[PDB]
DNA sequence: GGTCAGTACGTCCTATCGATCTTCGGAAGAGATTCAGAG
RNA sequence: UCCGCGGCGCG
DNA sequence: CTCTGAATCTCTTCCGACGCGCCGCGGGACGTACTGACC
């Protein structure tokens, strides 16, 4: 059943496809990862308590003395995120953390303690995120985006023969740890096997296995296989495994036990390995030539005389063989090596290292670490160990060591964060085995290799840093100080950690400051995922097989959303549904198919699971008890779809929009259009801007309510009730009686956000959507904000469209628009700038804002106060004053001649220049808002002090009025209470309301209520004064303003600008366009009503870039136009409730087979009413993204309206009346204004300032500066025959001084003649190439 | 500076026609190098020139 | 299978968007590309003067 | 200088200045007989940082500032995109020019193109003063300034006879080849978008998604003839590539 | 025993004791720099030009009050007698004899605390107008002897 | 001799290499090492 | 006023 | 069996489209004492 809210317009869904799973809180991503970092945790698994566990305890080099931690506690912040917004501060909480320290006594054990103190260390400030995800660091609102980083592990890569000559495969394995030295193993051409430290210099692998100490026995004992010889009389016998022969050609004869069968020259066939194997044969007879030619596995020495025969790895020799068989070797070991499936690379390794022992082998790693130095045992050793074996400096992390056991198939899933020796050899074995043939490479762009790094994470990592840095110095001066006579605060520095801190926050490429165009920007910003940041990957060097859309987003990242240029596959968009897995992969949610029965249970399936399983799609159909309608299923299983039968499937998709990302989810008939435009409406609808009156969009999507509920932008009801008083600034709700907690005033306060300044400089406003008695309940939208309607997104506004070629203006994506669309300022939107005057000190004299401007008429003096300010409401246009600030000039000695001279000019005798603050060129607005900042120590003016005085009684009002409401909500509950027992209802009219809480009561709990309440009462009051007190306070202190700042002015610029030719409009399916005409109403093409249309749209733009989705909506918009009318028409006839009622229900019920099912007979005579009206300019209508209205429902919609079904009409010309030949599609399309207004594009300039060096114009709008002539421009004028012009615009208009004065003094002349000299930027050059040591010099000048 | 980077008397007036020390002020002084600080009389453009 | 005036499933629109994304990719390659070839080409042909 | 009694300083400054403390510590540490491992050490380092100053990063890692980047010498100013012939000397930037958003004029003859009124006034300026002067409205330039700011009736007439065969040239960037600039001339419009002849979009590639155009104004008599004989759009209706029609028919003409 | 190491900010002196980390650096024109004593802050004086408070710290320069947010408010100035025995107990024990030193001038002038790099010794000087009246007092051999500059 | 201006030295602050950001692809040139032919 | 870096966007 | 030249391999350096707009952050400076020159 529809709620009382929902009830006032119920958007006509068409979807068929039940909704299982909610739609998540979109911003669930931040805010959870963020709590993971700032809550406690007992079990010190995340955040700050597993980082205080990380560095404490704290001990000193071999002394007595121990620093050890308790807890942590987040403190109050001083300022609220208002406050901080306005004072330009961090919005951050201190970090209190109780420490004990831990003196013993010297005699043993070293456990005795012999004194210890505790106290509460302060170190530094946390940035706390807002209640919307997002971060004020500086005044400014920020949005640290999230990381798609390449997962700790081992990873196993190959070349693909790219990067030498036949394309040979090599390969290479890579370590990586989240916090430590990297760790690569590669293969050469010629089979060898180096090793790489930090991708330093190439080393043989082996090198590795002897600093881990094992010999080359050893080594070759782990890699080879052995096999075994015997020497008997004057016959040598070799120890088979007939295994081995396979693949081997025959090259002897072989006998055993008397028995002899092998084909010459041919390869030991499967069948002649059975036969070995059936016949038992463990021994053969081979010749001198087949054992020659082997590697010795283990060294043989001579026992007679000590000398080593021959050593490991050796080729065997006949000469060799003789040796060692007169020396008594009855028994030989060698290492088998087969060139398909053993190779020798580990022996051939061996032979490459320039190593023999341990010691050389550290040598060598300590100079390829730290060239240029001598070695040390002891220095090699240390390096080594820390490089791998330490947890300081070496932390393969968690979900490090689960990816590392994982990739060797390592039944554990948790270990040592450090590597060990048996790592690194089954690194080694896998990377072989990949060469052998056994195993494949893993996919890098495979989304169960990637890992999502919120911002709990970094911010931690960062605490860490500081924490370390404060851990060392805490040895330092534990180590060093007088134990005794100090305390723990005095041995903790919290500069590093707030140092580290605020650097994350503030310089971090992931700290982005936050795109707050509409509510979708804001939402898009907060699931935003990004491959690039520290620990990433970089523009100019992603490849293309990062950047493409991969199998495994499915689910988890929206292929559409990414944007174009240099970013594009490298930022992303979360998908609707996607969360995060515990060690930060990404899942995605399924249902799970039971005996062939969808059921409701939910399973969140990562990448490498979901590759297991086969998932059925969203759209395969089953009926009542859930099982798939059809035999054979669609599913796409492991990367590649196909059909399936029932039972085979295992999973199903839970929603149809479970691919896209929020903002393609927004646009409509997605499946109609192709992924380019659909790429370019989503981007598109991150740019639009809140219009002065919000319109929900006829055909949407049904997310927009979630879009603007997710978004904070709206004043959500956290309580059910009545609303007790609203106006455009406050909502206050009584709360229900079994809703608000016993001792309870029960009522909320919303305070509305009224004509502040986003980031992108438009409006956000907040507006009531209730009246006064209204029944509210928790969830309940209260107010709207920017680009909200009723609590549905709303980025633009609805618009009659008519698809036909009109004369031309709209030839190239050109729109052109009807005056009545500006008469109705539906486009019209309120940009507010923020405008900063700042004095300084200065030398000779620091800078005074003052009214008494020198050289400046009364007139432009009079739009300011007596203290040089201009007035709040002031209509105010480019050029004018809005603050007065002078600046001495200096000394500017004058001759008393020069005075008298100066004297009688004027005015001119004054050492003082303006400096005051103006209105840009071409910005007319009204000042809505001055705040004045003062440094503590420079004397307020006058204004400033009224400005104080005003928000002292702004503050006592507000709270006053707060106080008022709370003390009428607890007196309600008074009376309410008494009323319930005991009742005096008449004398307690009577009596005053002290005298009601002075009134006893009979022996109940409802006593102990009454005293209960009367103590919130008292602590209200209480409450009220502190806070009273601190507000003041907060007021009257001084401003921490940089240095040399005495003041600044703040002055906001409130502009409404109206649609003209130049601005940039676009529906939400790539339709862009610039507005080329704004036509009169009558040249308009009508109807046969004599309707106009709003927006005329070429035709010609929709075959080529096949966003079909725009006609659909169109022809849907104007089915919910037609309804519209019907009711509307209806209304106009006050016609009885009966006949609405029965239209409506028509309307709810004509789609086909949809799940919605409104039904009007349990609606009151009164909601029909208001529904009706909500309905009367159009019938929204929810059209999903995959599963949204066939064309037939949109023919039956338009049928239901008395449209034509084809979705044309018969226009006529008004410029001449005539029919147009043609019908023409003419419905309502969507449109947006996408804040890339002409106002802000157009730039002139004539003369103005030059560069210091270069001495060319300065460049950019804002400094006023000039257009460059590229070398393209200079080429172009070059193909013609511009000598003149292109040696006037590289000498004369831009770098030749002397020249560009006396073309401009010969212009004012009326010559027109040209004088060009040498530019200064080659004198620049000719110096600079002096400079470095190269005389160049101009001959026969 | 004295004798620093952007010394006066190597490399020019600071501002046009003016001394160092302000004891010649005017184009009337052009080409007169002081003698309190060495700084010749001339305009500021030879910064740009000087090596 | 589908056009676009029918509606592609979430499947054929999943495959498409890999089409999508390579051809915007190249494009942006392509440009520095052509712009470093137009250059080389400006720069040796620049004196040739009937 | 700097708000704050900051000083920004060149790269060029800090080398020199290494070089100049490793000069004087060299000469010193000369003077007083230092034994020969201390002056092989401080020569060492002078040869650094003279090489550091001439070429940072061509021999061992390059001396890093404050910000942890590489400091900028004097081969890299003349050196790259960025250097000195790329970036001023091949191109410049230029005074007399103005961009704004392009729209259609559908109603323009081929030769004109639509220019705002309010562009226009500032581009033209100079002309505007003169003929202010010449017709003794304004006695000094000062006057001419004031009566341009102030935008009175008498200065749109003057900028109407300043513009009456003045032609502009029309860039759209990338420039790709040579009818990317093209001649117009300019009528005056109300509102902020120039408005451009449908037939020459294809030789610009511009369509009116939202393409911005960049506008010069031609100053000597040599350059408004260039214009108008050599870079009109009138004498540049085949493509020099192939000789085919450039300025051709399309959409909905 | 210290010994010197050179490190990435050149060359400094650390005691070989493991037990002590204690490290000095090297300077232009000496052997090895004085041993810097630990600075010592002062809540109770109060920063001019700033909301901070006045820390006091040791160097080869002398001993100074700078504020605890030195790369912040950059304000420092020289210590008074009467300053340092205001706050006799927090001073180290080295510092102590400063203490001791003539609060005020014969002409009852107020003292402040210099260093005379020639000799390397702090002394007390006192100023009238912001000029220094001339008058100095030394310490030589634990007394402090006092004369026209 | 006394006064003013200019010049010189110190403080912020270090001390382990460990901070630190870290890891592309293709083509051309120079230097070093290896193979084949001739003596 | 200069330089640099980072991030985002449009053609 | 050895020597030289040519060929091949390894290492290092250079180049990578143009134009425009917005936001954020950072960037040695200040103080005190001593010495020399001029009056
Ligand atoms: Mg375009
Ligand atoms: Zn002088």
């Amino acid at each position: 059943v529809y709620s009382y809210t929902e009830k006032k317009r119920i958007r006509k869904d068409f979807g068929k496809r039940p909704q299982v799973l909610d739609v998540p809180y979109l911003l669930s991503i931040q805010l959870d990862s963020f709590q993971k970092f700032i809550e406690q945790d007992p079990e010190g698994q995340y955040g700050l308590e597993a980082a205080f566990r990380s560095v404490f305890p704290i001990q000193s080099y071999s002394g007595n003395s121990e620093l050890q931690y308790v807890s942590y506690r987040l403190g109050e912040p001083v300022f609220d995120v208002q406050e901080c917004q306005i004072r330009g501060v961090t919005y951050s909480a201190p970090l209190r953390v109780k420490l004990r320290l831990v003196i013993y006594e010297r005699e043993a054990p070293e456990g005795t303690v012999k004194d210890i103190k505790e106290q509460e260390v302060y170190m530094g400030e946390i940035p706390l995120m807002t209640d919307n995800g997002t971060f004020v660091i500086n005044g400014t609102e920020r949005v640290i985006v999230s990381q798609l980083h390449r997962s700790p592990g081992v990873f196993f890569d190959s070349d693909k023969g790219k990067t030498h000559s036949s394309g040979k495969v090599l390969y290479n394995a890579r370590i990586i740890p989240y916090r430590g030295s990297w760790l690569d193993f590669e293969f050469d051409p010629k089979d060898n096997l180096f090793v790489r430290i930090d991708r330093r210099r190439k080393l043989p692998a082996t090198i590795i296995l002897r600093a881990l100490n094992y010999t080359t026995e050893q080594i070759l004992d782990l890699f080879f296989e052995k096999v075994i010889f015997e020497i008997r009389d004057n016959k040598l016998q070799m120890e088979l495994v007939p295994e081995r022969l396979r693949g081997e050609t025959a090259s002897f004869d072989i006998e055993a036990n008397g028995k002899v069968y092998v084909e010459k020259g041919r390869r030991i066939t499967a069948r002649h390995i059975r036969q070995l194997e059936k016949d038992d044969v463990k021994l053969i007879e081979v010749p001198v030539e087949y054992i020659a030619g082997k590697v010795v596995a283990k060294d043989y020495i001579d026992e007679s005389t000590g000398e080593l025969i021959c050593a490991a790895n050796m080729e065997l020799s006949l000469d060799l063989l003789a040796k060692l068989s007169q020396s008594g070797h009855k028994r030989i070991e060698t290492l088998f090596t087969n060139d398909l499936d053993h190779g020798p690379y580990i022996s051939e390794t061996l032979r490459v290292d320039p190593t023999n022992d341990r010691l050389s082998a550290l040598v060598e790693i300590y100079r390829m670490m730290r060239p240029g130095e001598p070695p040390t045992r002891e220095a090699a050793e240390s390096l080594f160990e820390n490089l791998f074996f330490s947890e300081d400096r070496y932390d393969l992390s968690a979900v490090g060591r689960m990816k590392f056991n994982r990739s060797l198939l390592r039944e554990e899933i948790e270990g040592s964060g450090i590597l060990s020796k048996d790592d690194i050899i089954d690194v080694m074995k896998k990377l072989i085995d990949i060469r052998n043939g056994k195993g494949e490479v893993d996919d890098i762009d495979h989304l169960g290799n990637r890992r999502i790094r919120s911002v709990g994470e970094m911010a931690e990592n960062q605490f860490r840093v500081g924490l370390v840095r404060v851990e060392r110095a805490v040895k330092e001066r534990l180590s060093l100080g007088d134990l005794d006579t100090l305390m723990p605060q005095d041995m903790i520095n919290a500069k590093p950690i707030s140092a580290a801190v605020k650097e994350f926050f503030g310089s971090s490429q992931l700290s982005q400051f936050m795109d707050q165009n509409n509510p979708l920007s804001e939402i898009t910003h907060k699931r935003r995922i990004s491959a690039l940041g520290p620990g990433g990957l970089t523009r100019e060097r992603a490849g293309f097989e990062v950047r493409d859309v991969h199998p495994t987003h499915y689910g988890r990242v929206c292929p559409i959303e990414t944007p174009e240029g240099p970013n594009i596959g490298l930022i992303n968009s979360l998908s609707v549904y996607a969360q995060t897995n515990e060690y930060g992969f990404l899942e995605t949610p399924y249902r799970k198919v039971t005996d062939g029965v969808v059921t409701d249970e939910i399973h969140y399936l990562s990448a490498i699971e979901e590759g297991n399983y086969v998932i059925a799609q969203a759209n395969s159909n089953l009926d009542e008890e859930g099982h798939f309608v059809e035999d054979l299923v669609t599913c796409r299983s492991k990367g590649e779809s196909s059909l399936f039968s029932r039972d085979q499937v295992d999973y199903m998709d839970v929603s149809t929009q479970q691919v896209v990302s929020v903002g393609a989810s927004l646009i409509p008939f997605l499946e109609h259009d192709d992924a380019n435009r659909a790429l370019m409406g989503a981007n598109m609808q991150r740019q639009a801007v809140p219009t002065l009156r919000a319109d929900k969009p006829l055909v949407g999507t049904g997310m927009e309510r979630a879009v603007a509920v997710d978004s904070g932008v709206t004043a959500v009801a956290k309580r059910g009730g009545v609303v007790q008083y609203v106006d455009a600034s406050r909502i206050v709700i009584k709360v229900n009686e079994d809703e608000m907690y016993p001792g309870e005033a029960g009522i909320d306060i919303y305070n509305l956000t009224k004509y502040t300044r986003s980031n992108q400089n438009t409006c956000i406003n907040q507006m009531p959507c209730v009246s006064l008695g209204e029944p509210v309940e928790r969830g309940d939208v209260l107010a709207d904000g920017p680009s909200t309607d009723l609590g549905e997104l709303a980025l633009g506004q609805n618009m009659r469209v008519a698809f036909m070629p009109w004369n031309g203006y709209n030839f190239e994506d050109s729109i052109l628009v009807s005056e009545r669309v500006v008469q109705e300022d539906r486009f019209t939107t309120i940009h507010i700038q923020e405008l900063a005057c700042v004095s300084r000190d200065t030398k000779l004299g620091p800078e005074e804002i003052t009214a008494d401007i020198p050289n400046v008429g009364e007139a432009a003096l009079s739009k300011l106060d007596e203290s040089g300010i201009v007035y709040i409401g002031a209509e105010v246009t480019g050029g004018d004053i809005l603050v007065g600030k002078v600046t001495p000039k200096g000394e500017t000695q004058l001759t008393p001649e020069e005075k008298l001279l100066r004297a009688i000019f004027g005015e001119k005798a004054s050492d003082v220049k303006d400096s005051s603050l103006r209105v840009p060129n071409g910005v007319s607005g009204t000042v809505i808002d001055v705040q004045v900042f003062t440094r503590d120590g420079v004397e307020k003016d006058k204004r400033a002090l009224e400005i104080e005085e005003m928000q002292l009684k702004q503050a006592k009002k507000d709270l006053s009025e707060e106080l008022q409401i709370l003390e009428a909500g607890l007196f309600s509950r008074i009376r309410a209470v008494l009323v319930a027992g005991g009742v005096e209802a008449e004398k307690l009219d009577k009596l005053p309301r002290d005298r009601w809480l002075e009134l006893g009561l009979t022996d109940e709990e409802k006593q102990n209520q009454l005293e209960q309440l009367a103590e919130q009462y008292d602590e209200l009051k209480h409450e009220f004064e502190k806070k009273l007190e601190a507000k003041r306070r907060k007021i009257t202190q001084g401003d921490d303003l940089a240095p040399g700042v005495l003041k600044i002015v703040k002055v906001y610029l409130a502009v409404k600008r109206r649609i003209q030719p130049g601005d940039k409009m676009a529906g939400r399916h790539g339709n862009k366009g610039v507005i080329s005409k704004i036509n009169p109403i009558e040249d308009m093409p009508y109807d046969e009503n004599g309707t106009p249309v709003d927006i005329v749209l070429n035709p010609l733009g929709v075959p080529s870039r096949m966003n079909i989705g725009q006609i659909l909506e169109t022809h849907l918009g104007m089915a919910a136009k037609g309804i519209g009318d019907k009711i509307n028409a209806m209304l106009k006839q006050q016609q009885e409730v009966a006949k609405l009622r029965e239209f409506i229900q028509r309307a709810y019920d004509l789609g086909a087979d949809v799940r919605q099912k409104v039904d009007l007979s349990t609606f009151s005579d009164e909601e029909v009413m208001r529904l009706a009206e909500n309905l009367r300019k159009g019938m929204p209508i929810a059209t999903p993204v995959f599963d949204g209205a066939k064309e037939a429902e949109i023919k039956e919609l338009l049928k239901l309206g008395d449209l034509p079904t084809s979705g044309q009409i018969r226009l006529y010309d008004g410029r001449t009346g005539e029919q147009f030949e043609r019908p023409v599609t003419v419905g309502y399309m969507y449109m947006l204004k996408l804040n890339h207004l002409v106002d802000d594009k157009m730039h002139a300039r004539s003369t103005g300032s030059y560069s210091l060096v270069t001495q060319q114009p300065l460049g950019g709008k804002a400094q006023f500066g000039g257009q460059r002539f590229g070398e393209m421009e200079v080429w172009a004028l070059e193909a013609y025959g511009a000598a003149y012009t292109l040696q006037e615009m590289l000498t004369v208009k831009s770098d030749d001084v002397n020249g560009r004065t006396k073309m401009y003094k010969n212009i004012v002349d009326g010559n027109h003649q040209m004088e060009p000299g040498m530019p200064e930027s080659f004198n620049v050059l000719l110096k600079e190439i002096r400079s470095l040591g190269i005389n160049i010099e101009l001959e026969d000048e | 500076e004295r004798d620093g980077l952007f010394c006066a008397r190597i490399f020019g007036p600071v501002k046009d026609y003016e001394c160092l020390c302000g004891k010649y002020k005017r184009l009337k002084h052009r080409g007169v190098i002081c003698e309190k600080c060495g700084v010749e009389v001339t305009q500021t453009k030879v910064r740009r020139e000087r090596m | 299978t589908a056009n676009f005036r029918e509606g592609l499933n979430v499947l054929q629109y999943f495959i498409s968007t890999h089409g999508a994304r390579k051809g915007l990719a190249d494009t942006a390659l392509k440009t520095a590309n052509s712009g470093y070839l137009t250059r080389r080409l400006v720069d040796v042909a620049q004196d040739l003067v009937v | 200088p700097l708000d704050g009694g900051r000083f920004a300083t060149s790269d060029l400054n800090d080398l020199y200045r290494r070089v100049i403390n490793r000069n004087n510590r060299l000469k010193r540490l000369l003077d007083l007989a230092a034994p020969d491992i201390i002056v092989r050490n401080e020569k060492r380092m002078l040869q650094e940082a003279v090489d550091a100053l001439l070429d940072n990063g061509r021999r061992g890692r390059a001396i890093t500032g404050s910000n942890k980047r590489p400091l900028k010498s004097l081969a890299d100013m003349i050196k790259g995109k960025q250097g000195r012939f790329r970036q001023n000397l091949l191109g410049k930037r230029v005074d007399y020019s103005g961009r704004s958003v392009i729209t259609v004029g559908p109603y323009l003859r081929l030769h004109q193109c639509g220019l705002p009124k309010k562009m226009a006034l500032e581009l033209f300026k100079p002309f505007i003063y003169g003929k202010l002067e010449l017709r003794g409205l304004a006695t000094t330039i000062k006057a001419a300034k004031k009566m341009v700011e102030r935008e009175e009736a008498v200065v749109w007439d003057i900028l109407d006879e300043v513009i009456r065969e003045h032609p502009v040239l029309l860039n759209r960037a990338p420039t790709l080849h040579r009818l990317g600039i093209q001649a117009f001339e300019p009528v005056l419009i109300e509102g902020k978008a120039i408005q451009l002849h449908p037939l020459v979009c294809a030789a610009y590639n511009a369509d009116f998604d939202g393409d911005q155009m960049a506008v010069h104004v031609p100053l000597t008599l040599e350059a408004q003839l260039e214009a108008r004989a050599l870079m009109m759009s009138t004498n540049n209706i085949l493509s020099p590539a192939n000789g085919e029609p450039i300025i051709v028919p399309s959409q909905d003409v | 025993e210290m010994h010197l190491k050179m490190g990435r900010f050149g060359k400094y002196m650390a005691c070989t004791n493991e037990e002590c980390k204690n490290t000095r650096k090297i300077l232009r024109n000496g052997e090895v720099a004085p041993p810097k004593e630990d600075p010592v802050p002062l809540p109770e004086l109060p920063c001019e030009k700033s909301d901070a408070y006045f820390v006091l710290r040791d160097g080869a320069a002398g001993v100074f009050l700078a504020a605890n947010t030195f790369p912040k408010s950059r304000e420092t100035r020289a210590p008074l007698v009467e300053e340092l025995y205001r706050f006799r107990d927090r001073l180290p024990e080295k510092l102590r004899y400063l203490a001791d030193a003539p609060q005020q001038d014969p002409e009852g002038n107020k003292t402040m605390v210099r260093f005379s790099r020639k000799t390397k010794q702090q002394y007390v000087s006192s100023e009238k107008d912001g000029k220094a009246t001339g008058w100095s007092a030394f310490y030589v051999d634990g007394k402090w002897v006092e004369g026209k500059k």
